Order: structure tokens, then C-alpha cells, then sequence
């Protein structure tokens, strides 16, 4: 199943899904925390 | 006659004083840790 968006996973075989960076978002899954983009913010842990 | 003797000069006027100077801007705080360290991929089962 994959990461629900806010979080994310960097190892093949992960049971838990690790939340991403303050100030950062995540999609479906992904493999690592993509910040934000250019001129806006997060301004919160495991944002979507 | 002569004209009476000039009298000596006058002390002159006191000083002022001088202000103390601000507090400096603290130091730059330091950057986060580089990175997360490399994630353990996991094994086993955790089975019954």
C-alpha cells in the first residue's frame, strides 16, 4: 500500500511510513519529502 | 596713575559625560543536522 500522502518511505521494506519534514508536503507516497515549492510554506509536520 | 592691575583669568567650564553603548545582536543560530541518517531497510517477518 502506499504512503498515504504526508508522509514518506527511503527503504525498500518499510512497514511504517515516516512523517515528513516541518515545512515540506508529500503526494501519494513518494520516496522522499519535496519541499515547497518557490514562494509559499507548510508551516506544519506531515502536511499534506 | 597707573590703572589697576587686571585680575587673573577664569576656570574654565566642566565637561559633559558620555552614554554607554547598546547590547550586540546575538550570534547567527547554526543550520539543521545534514540530513537524516541512511534508513535501515528491515527484515524478518513479525509473524505468527
Amino acid at each position: 500500500k502506499p504512503c498515504q500522502p504526508g508522509r514518506y518511505q527511503n527503504s525498500i521494506g518499510q512497514r511504517v511510513c515516516k512523517p515528513c519534514d516541518m515545512g515540506t508536503y508529500s503526494r501519494y507516497g513518494g520516496e522522499l519529502c519535496t519541499k515547497c515549492p518557490a514562494g509559499t510554506v507548510a508551516s506544519k509536520t506531515g502536511s499534506s | 596713575p597707573p590703572p589697576t592691575s587686571p585680575p587673573p583669568s577664569p576656570p574654565p567650564s566642566p565637561p559633559p559625560p558620555r552614554p554607554p553603548p547598546p547590547p550586540p545582536p546575538p550570534p547567527s543560530p547554526p543550520p539543521p543536522n545534514r540530513s537524516p541518517p541512511p534508513p535501515p531497510p528491515a527484515s524478518s517477518a513479525i509473524n505468527p
